[PDB]
This record gives structure tokens, sequence and C-alpha cells, in this order.
């Protein structure tokens, strides 16, 4: 009925059989595309 | 003993997951009132432009799943929870030398019967300030 | 999906106790082959006799209880594994100044279906050497 109870329910559901070290695609000849990019905060030395 | 039954009731890990935020009523904000309080300026370092201060950072906010009826636990209004076991919003520095972002002690936190949380940890902080 | 069933099969802590060594018949050896690939020589410091270098060392050995029968797991020859949870042979420095003994990243290990384990972590090392 409220938000945080429903958020606790779906965060209980998603980590049932999730595994940390499996490379997460569905078919084995399919790649992921890790998009990258920096931003400088400062240049110290 | 009644303090023990309250501290066991409030931090049930089936009841209380600390990784969520206390949103009610269709995603309201939580309001974190902070004010800072100096203790001593330790050193202004002109050559590498670092100011080292020692500061106390009072944050107080509103929670809603940490209440009780005070008649049921023999008139407690105000208990102490081990800090970092409850939710806390991460409020850090941002212009930092040397990569120490969070606070230094993680002390106790004072819970009322409202749900209002008070928190005051100390820190030493090394900000990187621009020297005229 | 089937790889995820395999990684739940292989590192199962009832099946695979980490800190024993892989041997089967009345204390036979294991063979650890290694070689060193340099990346750069950073510095030779003469005031305190210390050499700072960057080196990737390749170790490969042969385990026996990391085996799967690969037509049951839909023709998989080669998985990756995190190297905190398998056995390691400990290969360290020994003339080390400033006291860091292990490697610096602890990367993944590639495990073939025979059990031959290839491993390549990177390191920086502050070796000690006698300047004449």
């Amino acid at each position: 009925e409220t938000r945080a109870h429903a958020e606790e329910r779906l965060l209980k559901k998603l980590f049932s059989g999730y595994n940390k070290w499996s490379r997460p695609v569905a078919n084995i000849s399919d790649v992921v595309l890790v998009r990258f990019g920096l931003s400088i905060a400062q240049l110290i030395d | 003993d009644t303090e023990e039954r309250l501290v066991e009731h409030l931090l049930d890990p089936s009841r209380y997951n600390k990784l969520i935020r206390p949103a009610t009523n269709g995603s309201e904000l939580v309001t974190v009132q902070l004010m800072v309080s100096l203790a001593q300026l330790i050193s202004v370092h002109e050559r590498e432009q670092i100011m080292t201060t020692n500061v106390w950072l009072t944050q107080e906010w509103e929670d809603y799943r940490l209440t009780w009826k005070p008649e049921e636990f023999d008139n407690m209004k105000k208990v102490r929870l081990p800090s970092k076991h409850i939710w806390l919003p991460d409020v850090v520095l941002y212009n930092n030398a040397d990569g120490m972002y969070e606070v230094s002690f993680y002390s106790n936190a004072v819970v009322s019967y409202d749900g209002s949380i008070f928190w005051l940890p100390p820190a030493i902080y090394k900000s990187a300030c621009k020297i005229e």
C-alpha cells in the first residue's frame, strides 16, 4: 500500500537466484556494451 | 530490560531493511536538516593549499518506521541505536584532498518516539581551498 | 544460464574446501609453472637501494576437483572464476623491501575443463637490490 514496503518486496524478489559471477547475457555469443567516460575533478600533481 | 526489548523490536531484520529510504505518500522527500559546528581550525597549509579543520556535523531528519507507543514500554521517550545499523543519508565532503569522504567516528543516534533522528559525529576534514 | 548453474555447482562450499591442496594418491605433488612479463621499469632509487617495477606474472597449475563433463553443460570449454574462492598456490616476493607480499589486483582465473588453471595478476613491486 505504501512505497517502501513494495520496494522491500521487489528487492527481496530480484535477489532470489541471482549469481554474482555469471556474465549476464542470455545466449553465449552475445556481448555486453560497457559504455565509458570520464570527468576530471581536479589535477593535483 | 525494556530497553532491550525495544532495541530487539526496532531492528528486526525481517522488518527493517536499512538499504531503503523512508518514503511515504507517493515519493515525498526526506528533509535532512544539517548544520555544522567548528571545533578548531588546525592548519592552513599554504604550500599544498590544504586547510585541515576539525568539525562536528549535526544532521537530523524524519523517519517513520521507528516508533512505538510509550505506554507499552513503561515510559521511554528516547533511546540510543548503534549508528550505521539504521538508515542514514550519506552526506560527505566534495572538494576533498586525499580521498577521505565520509565521517570519522560513526557514533550513536538518538531516536525519539516521533521517528525523529538526531545525529552528531565528529570528523577531521581536509578541504582544498584556493589561496589568494 | 547454464554457466550460472555451473558456477553454483563448482564453488559449492560443501563440495570444495578452499584451503586444502589438490592431490589424490598418497601425497603427490602439484606443479606450478610461472614466468614473468615486464611492463616498465619505473625507478631505481639509489639513496635507499630500492627498485620499483611493474610486472605481470603468469602462473599456471593443474587442479583435479574442478572438472565438469562438458557435453552435460551444453558444450562449454572454458569458464572464468573469481580467485578469492579457489585454491591459490602462494607465490610471493622474498627479498621485499617495505612489506607488501601478495599481488595487487586478484583478477579472474580461467578454468578449462581439464582443470588446468591459467592466472595472471598484475603487480608493482619494490624489490631490494645492492647498488655498487
